[PDB]
DNA sequence: GCCATTTTCGCGGCTATTTTTTTACTCCCAAAGTTCCGCTATCAGTTAGTAAAAT
RNA sequence: AAUAG
Protein backbone atom coordinates (compact mmCIF):
# COMPACT_ATOMS: atom_id res chain seq x y z
CA UNK A 1 0.00 0.00 0.00
CA UNK A 2 2.42 2.76 1.12
CA UNK A 3 4.58 1.56 -2.04
CA UNK A 4 1.42 2.21 -4.39
CA UNK A 5 2.18 5.42 -6.16
CA UNK A 6 -0.81 8.35 -5.38
CA UNK A 7 -2.49 7.44 -9.04
CA UNK A 8 -3.96 4.25 -6.98
CA UNK A 9 -5.94 6.37 -4.74
CA UNK A 10 -8.77 7.61 -7.64
CA UNK A 11 -8.33 11.08 -7.14
CA UNK A 12 -9.92 14.28 -8.73
CA UNK A 13 -7.94 15.69 -11.58
CA UNK A 14 -7.43 18.85 -9.62
CA UNK A 15 -6.52 16.65 -6.67
CA UNK A 16 -3.79 14.78 -8.63
CA UNK A 17 -2.36 17.66 -9.98
CA UNK A 18 -1.79 19.53 -6.82
CA UNK A 19 -0.26 16.75 -5.65
CA UNK A 20 1.98 16.39 -8.67
CA UNK A 21 2.33 20.11 -8.18
CA UNK A 22 3.80 19.32 -4.43
CA UNK A 23 5.78 16.24 -5.75
CA UNK A 24 4.36 13.46 -3.83
CA UNK A 25 4.68 10.35 -5.75
CA UNK A 26 4.09 7.37 -2.98
CA UNK A 27 1.10 6.80 -0.92
CA UNK A 28 3.56 7.06 2.06
CA UNK A 29 4.79 10.42 1.41
CA UNK A 30 1.16 11.45 0.82
CA UNK A 31 0.42 10.35 4.86
CA UNK A 32 3.34 11.81 6.22
CA UNK A 33 2.58 14.76 5.43
CA UNK A 34 -1.21 15.91 7.56
CA UNK A 35 -2.59 18.97 6.98
CA UNK A 36 0.23 21.07 7.67
CA UNK A 37 1.41 20.47 4.08
CA UNK A 38 -1.58 19.66 2.28
CA UNK A 39 -3.63 22.97 3.27
CA UNK A 40 -0.73 25.08 2.77
CA UNK A 41 -0.97 23.55 -1.25
CA UNK A 42 -1.25 26.46 -3.92
CA UNK A 43 -4.64 25.73 -5.72
CA UNK A 44 -5.86 22.73 -3.47
CA UNK A 45 -9.44 23.95 -2.26
CA UNK A 46 -11.05 23.30 0.80
CA UNK A 47 -13.20 20.31 -0.17
CA UNK A 48 -10.15 18.85 -2.01
CA UNK A 49 -8.60 18.14 1.35
CA UNK A 50 -12.16 16.62 2.71
CA UNK A 51 -12.08 14.46 -0.21
CA UNK A 52 -8.52 13.08 0.14
CA UNK A 53 -9.23 12.44 4.00
CA UNK A 54 -12.71 10.82 3.23
CA UNK A 55 -10.56 8.55 0.67
CA UNK A 56 -7.89 7.75 3.28
CA UNK A 57 -10.41 6.39 5.59
CA UNK A 58 -11.28 4.77 3.11
CA UNK A 59 -8.12 2.56 2.67
CA UNK A 60 -7.49 2.80 6.36
CA UNK A 61 -4.73 5.27 6.65
CA UNK A 62 -4.31 8.71 7.68
CA UNK A 63 -2.58 11.74 7.49
CA UNK A 64 1.36 12.58 9.05
CA UNK A 65 1.54 8.51 10.04
CA UNK A 66 5.28 8.60 11.34
CA UNK A 67 7.39 5.78 9.35
CA UNK A 68 10.95 4.90 9.61
CA UNK A 69 13.39 4.57 7.09
CA UNK A 70 11.58 5.88 4.03
CA UNK A 71 12.10 5.71 1.21
CA UNK B 1 -20.40 -3.08 -27.46
CA UNK B 2 -22.91 -5.40 -27.69
CA UNK B 3 -22.11 -7.38 -24.45
CA UNK B 4 -24.85 -9.88 -23.67
CA UNK B 5 -27.27 -8.43 -26.81
CA UNK B 6 -27.98 -9.85 -30.06
CA UNK B 7 -26.59 -6.78 -31.63
CA UNK B 8 -24.01 -3.26 -31.54
CA UNK B 9 -25.83 -0.03 -31.08
CA UNK B 10 -24.89 3.43 -32.25
CA UNK B 11 -25.28 6.57 -30.12
CA UNK B 12 -28.42 7.70 -31.51
CA UNK B 13 -30.51 4.34 -30.18
CA UNK B 14 -28.31 4.20 -26.87
CA UNK B 15 -29.67 7.91 -26.24
CA UNK B 16 -33.47 6.80 -27.12
CA UNK B 17 -33.01 4.66 -23.82
CA UNK B 18 -34.02 7.32 -21.74
CA UNK B 19 -32.67 10.92 -22.97
CA UNK B 20 -32.03 11.34 -26.85
CA UNK B 21 -28.47 13.23 -26.73
CA UNK B 22 -25.83 11.67 -28.72
CA UNK B 23 -23.14 14.43 -26.90
CA UNK B 24 -24.43 13.42 -23.58
CA UNK B 25 -24.05 9.31 -24.59
CA UNK B 26 -20.89 10.32 -25.70
CA UNK B 27 -19.80 12.37 -22.59
CA UNK B 28 -20.95 9.47 -20.15
CA UNK B 29 -18.99 6.78 -22.40
CA UNK B 30 -15.90 8.91 -21.99
CA UNK B 31 -16.49 8.40 -18.39
CA UNK B 32 -17.00 5.16 -18.29
CA UNK B 33 -13.71 4.27 -20.27
CA UNK B 34 -11.65 6.90 -18.45
CA UNK B 35 -13.22 4.84 -14.81
CA UNK B 36 -12.22 1.59 -16.62
CA UNK B 37 -8.81 2.94 -17.35
CA UNK B 38 -8.03 3.21 -13.95
CA UNK B 39 -5.20 1.31 -12.60
CA UNK B 40 -7.23 0.07 -9.87
CA UNK B 41 -9.63 -2.03 -11.88
CA UNK B 42 -7.72 -2.87 -14.45
CA UNK B 43 -5.40 -5.09 -13.68
CA UNK B 44 -7.77 -8.11 -13.92
CA UNK B 45 -8.61 -7.10 -17.88
CA UNK B 46 -4.76 -6.49 -18.42
CA UNK B 47 -3.49 -9.99 -17.79
CA UNK B 48 -5.84 -10.70 -21.04
CA UNK B 49 -4.19 -8.62 -23.57
C1' DG C 1 -35.75 -81.98 -62.00
C1' DC C 2 -32.32 -83.26 -59.07
C1' DC C 3 -26.57 -84.13 -58.46
C1' DA C 4 -22.54 -82.30 -59.86
C1' DT C 5 -19.31 -78.86 -61.67
C1' DT C 6 -17.95 -74.27 -62.83
C1' DT C 7 -18.10 -69.38 -61.70
C1' DT C 8 -18.13 -65.27 -58.90
C1' DC C 9 -17.59 -63.01 -54.16
C1' DG C 10 -15.35 -61.82 -50.17
C1' DC C 11 -11.46 -62.50 -46.89
C1' DG C 12 -6.53 -62.69 -45.40
C1' DG C 13 -2.98 -59.21 -37.06
C1' DC C 14 -2.04 -54.62 -34.15
C1' DT C 15 0.58 -50.39 -32.80
C1' DA C 16 4.67 -46.98 -34.18
C1' DT C 17 8.39 -44.06 -37.47
C1' DT C 18 10.86 -42.47 -42.18
C1' DT C 19 8.14 -39.31 -47.13
C1' DT C 20 4.11 -34.94 -52.63
C1' DT C 21 4.22 -36.03 -58.71
C1' DT C 22 5.65 -36.52 -63.97
C1' DT C 23 2.17 -38.12 -72.10
C1' DA C 24 -1.64 -36.34 -74.95
C1' DC C 25 -2.84 -29.30 -76.28
C1' DT C 26 -6.39 -24.65 -83.09
C1' DC C 27 -7.90 -20.02 -83.65
C1' DC C 28 -10.86 -15.77 -84.29
C1' DC C 29 -14.68 -12.78 -83.55
C1' DA C 30 -18.63 -10.48 -81.93
C1' DA C 31 -21.52 -9.97 -77.95
C1' DA C 32 -22.18 -9.91 -72.92
C1' DG C 33 -21.31 -9.58 -68.10
C1' DT C 34 -17.98 -8.24 -64.60
C1' DT C 35 -14.23 -5.61 -62.39
C1' DC C 36 -11.10 -1.69 -61.00
C1' DC C 37 -9.99 2.92 -60.64
C1' DG C 38 -11.68 7.43 -59.71
C1' DC C 39 -15.07 10.74 -57.97
C1' DT C 40 -19.16 12.17 -55.16
C1' DA C 41 -21.70 12.76 -51.00
C1' DT C 42 -23.42 11.57 -46.44
C1' DC C 43 -22.94 10.14 -41.78
C1' DA C 44 -20.63 9.17 -37.80
C1' DG C 45 -16.76 9.50 -35.05
C1' DT C 46 -13.02 12.17 -33.31
C1' DT C 47 -10.79 16.34 -31.85
C1' DA C 48 -10.00 21.23 -30.90
C1' DG C 49 -11.81 25.22 -29.03
C1' DT C 50 -14.56 28.05 -25.85
C1' DA C 51 -17.84 29.19 -22.44
C1' DA C 52 -20.00 27.46 -18.00
C1' DA C 53 -19.28 26.12 -13.58
C1' DA C 54 -16.85 25.25 -9.50
C1' DT C 55 -13.19 25.72 -6.37
C1' A D 1 7.45 -49.65 -49.58
C1' A D 2 11.26 -49.82 -45.61
C1' U D 3 12.00 -50.30 -40.32
C1' A D 4 10.87 -51.62 -34.69
C1' G D 5 8.13 -54.54 -31.26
Amino acid sequence: ILLRPVDDLELTVRSANCLKAEAIHYIGDLVQRTEVELLKTPNLGKKSLTEIKDVLASRGLSLGMRLENWP
Amino acid sequence: FGIDMNTDHTLEEVGKQFDVTRERIRQIEAKALRKLRHPSRSEVLRSFL
